[PDB]
């Protein structure tokens, strides 16, 4: 369950399509967002190119134009853009690129820095009583650190 | 003394749970130290059939012992004995876990009671768990259909029978009020 | 949970696509039934990067039918609840026995034994919200739900959340 017990597709070894092992990556609300946008951006990129031969608004006004550029049906990942923005907290890719760093230095698992990013608190133990997987991996003081390190940059766009 | 007390001991649990020839065949063995089972036989004036499980409730629960009083009698014939020896330490063991179980199992009636688990569809003839539940509820409805019936279900173990419960833990520990301090009692001395 | 993962498909490409312009169809086809689905594996497949670096590596026809069949691998992000974990999101009808929070994509239900005892449901109420002690939850209300049970179904993925515990109910 939510004490990194994950199944044989979410292993560590996530091999990629080249057949070799490489790290598990999870995605957060930090990053989700803002690369689900940046990959419309390629697909209505090829969507134009072979054709030739706040946060919020800028969240819905664009999903509905690349609801034009996608097949539109999958309005269920218009609802994933709104949980988004809801409640995925950073902005300015260097921002979160800045503080996925720190969580490397962290030496947490990715399961873990996926955690840290996706929620929002305030104290070790918040996080304790919603991550159960980060309650000693670090010195609850440090959690505490990278917790108001986030609340600096916790500001709603 | 302490073993005095062994000696009445048993006999708390021999005539509360046990009928009431259940001491007469205990009463033997602390009326003789080597109890011979065909003198216990008569003593009682109970068949070989009727006598012999007796003993072996006696044996089972760690009460008695029955120890082969084998001897060589002037015949040279086959003597044996069921000599019910009292093991007195040992009952002990056997009366001391048994109150200990039991005041867990009547407490496990008490919170399936508060905590109902799965469902029903009473008109299908089907019990479903939360997650067959999660599955027929329609978002315009409120309570999970069925999939034969198409009906609602009902929660599955409710509590109107918590308050049962209760009466048989008081029960239990009101009646086994005299046995818990005896064993205590006992073990002042470990003997 | 979202996951960047690469995914391996196997496309039927009927035999009348057979044109020079075969993988146009076959890159439509990915994205018409990858983007934006249900797996009791993976969870709902939302979105596809590197539209242009798929391996469409080679067709074979079938004995019969004549249809080729193409075993894409293919690079996207998903979407996958798991049991114990913490979530944010926002009811979307009433139960009478609990709440179902769409957590995002998905909606996630919260029953009545998984909710906390003041949290008792009023009917009369429109729309029949959730009253704790300090919180009346309605169907806009933002409440912090937990995976408490996930259903592997393919297809379909059912998350049972519950807001007994603490840090729950509003966010
Ligand atoms: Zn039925």
């Amino acid at each position: 369950a939510a004490t990194l017990q994950l199944g044989q597709e979410f292993q560590l070894k996530q091999i990629n399509h080249q057949g070799e092992e490489e790290e598990l990556i999870a995605l957060n609300l930090s990053e989700a967002r803002l690369v689900i946008k940046e990959a419309l951006v390629e697909r209505r990129r090829a969507f134009k190119r072979s054709q030739k031969k706040t946060r919020e608004k800028e969240l819905e006004s664009i999903d509905v134009l690349l609801e034009q550029t996608t097949g539109g049906n999958n309005k269920d990942l218009k609802n994933t853009m709104q949980y988004l923005t809801n409640f995925s907290r950073f902005r300015d890719q260097e921002t979160v690129g800045a503080v996925i760093q720190l969580l490397k230095s962290t030496g947490l698992h990715p399961f873990e820095v996926a955690q840290l990013g996706s929620l929002a608190c305030d104290t070790a133990d918040e996080a304790k009583t919603l991550i159960p997987s980060l309650n000693n991996k670090i010195s609850d003081d440090e959690l505490e650190r990278i917790l108001k390190e986030l609340s600096n940059l916790e500001t709603l766009y | 003394p302490i073993d005095d007390i062994v000696k009445n001991l048993l006999k708390f649990v021999v005539r509360g749970f046990y009928g009431g020839s259940f001491v007469l065949v205990l009463d033997a063995i602390l009326f003789h130290s080597v109890l011979a089972e065909d003198d216990l036989k008569q003593l009682l004036s109970i068949n070989k059939t009727e006598l012999g499980p007796l003993i072996a409730r006696l044996r089972s629960d760690r009460l008695i012992s029955i120890h082969k009083q084998r001897e060589y009698p002037p015949n040279s014939k086959s003597v044996e004995r069921v000599y019910y020896y009292v093991k007195y330490p040992h009952a002990i063991d056997a009366i001391k876990w048994k109150v200990h179980q039991v005041v867990q199992r009547l407490k496990d009636d008490l919170d399936k009671n508060s905590e109902p688990n799965g469902y029903m569809c009473p008109i299908c003839l089907t019990k479903y768990t939360q997650l067959e539940a999660v599955q027929l509820l329609n978002f315009d409805r409120t309570e999970f259909l069925c999939s034969l019936c198409d009906e609602p279900l009902v929660e599955d173990d409710s509590g109107k029978k918590n308050k049962e419960k209760q009466d048989k833990l008081n029960r239990l520990m009101d009646q086994i009020q005299p046995i818990i301090d005896s064993l205590k009692k006992i073990d002042d001395s470990r003997i | 949970m979202f996951f960047i993962k690469d995914l391996s498909l196997n496309i039927t490409l009927h035999p009348s696509f057979f044109g020079p312009r075969m993988k146009q169809y076959l890159k439509t086809k990915l994205l018409e039934e990858v983007e934006g689905s249900c797996t009791g594996k993976f969870g709902y497949i939302l979105c596809v990067l590197d539209y242009d670096n798929i391996d469409i590596q080679r067709g074979r026809i079938l004995p019969t039918d004549g249809s080729a069949e193409f075993n894409v691998k293919y690079r996207a992000v998903v979407f996958k609840p798991f049991k114990g974990e913490v979530v944010d999101g926002t009811v979307v009808s009433c139960s009478q026995h609990g709440f179902e929070v769409q957590v995002g994509p998905m909606k996630v239900f919260v029953t009545k034994h998984l909710m906390p005892q003041d949290l008792t449901f009023n009917a009369g109420s429109n729309p029949p919200s959730y009253q704790s002690s300090e919180d009346v939850i309605t169907i806009k209300s933002r409440i912090r739900v937990k995976i408490e049970g996930c259903i592997s179904q393919v297809s379909s993925i059912h998350a049972i959340g519950s807001i007994k515990e603490d840090y729950l109910g509003a966010i």
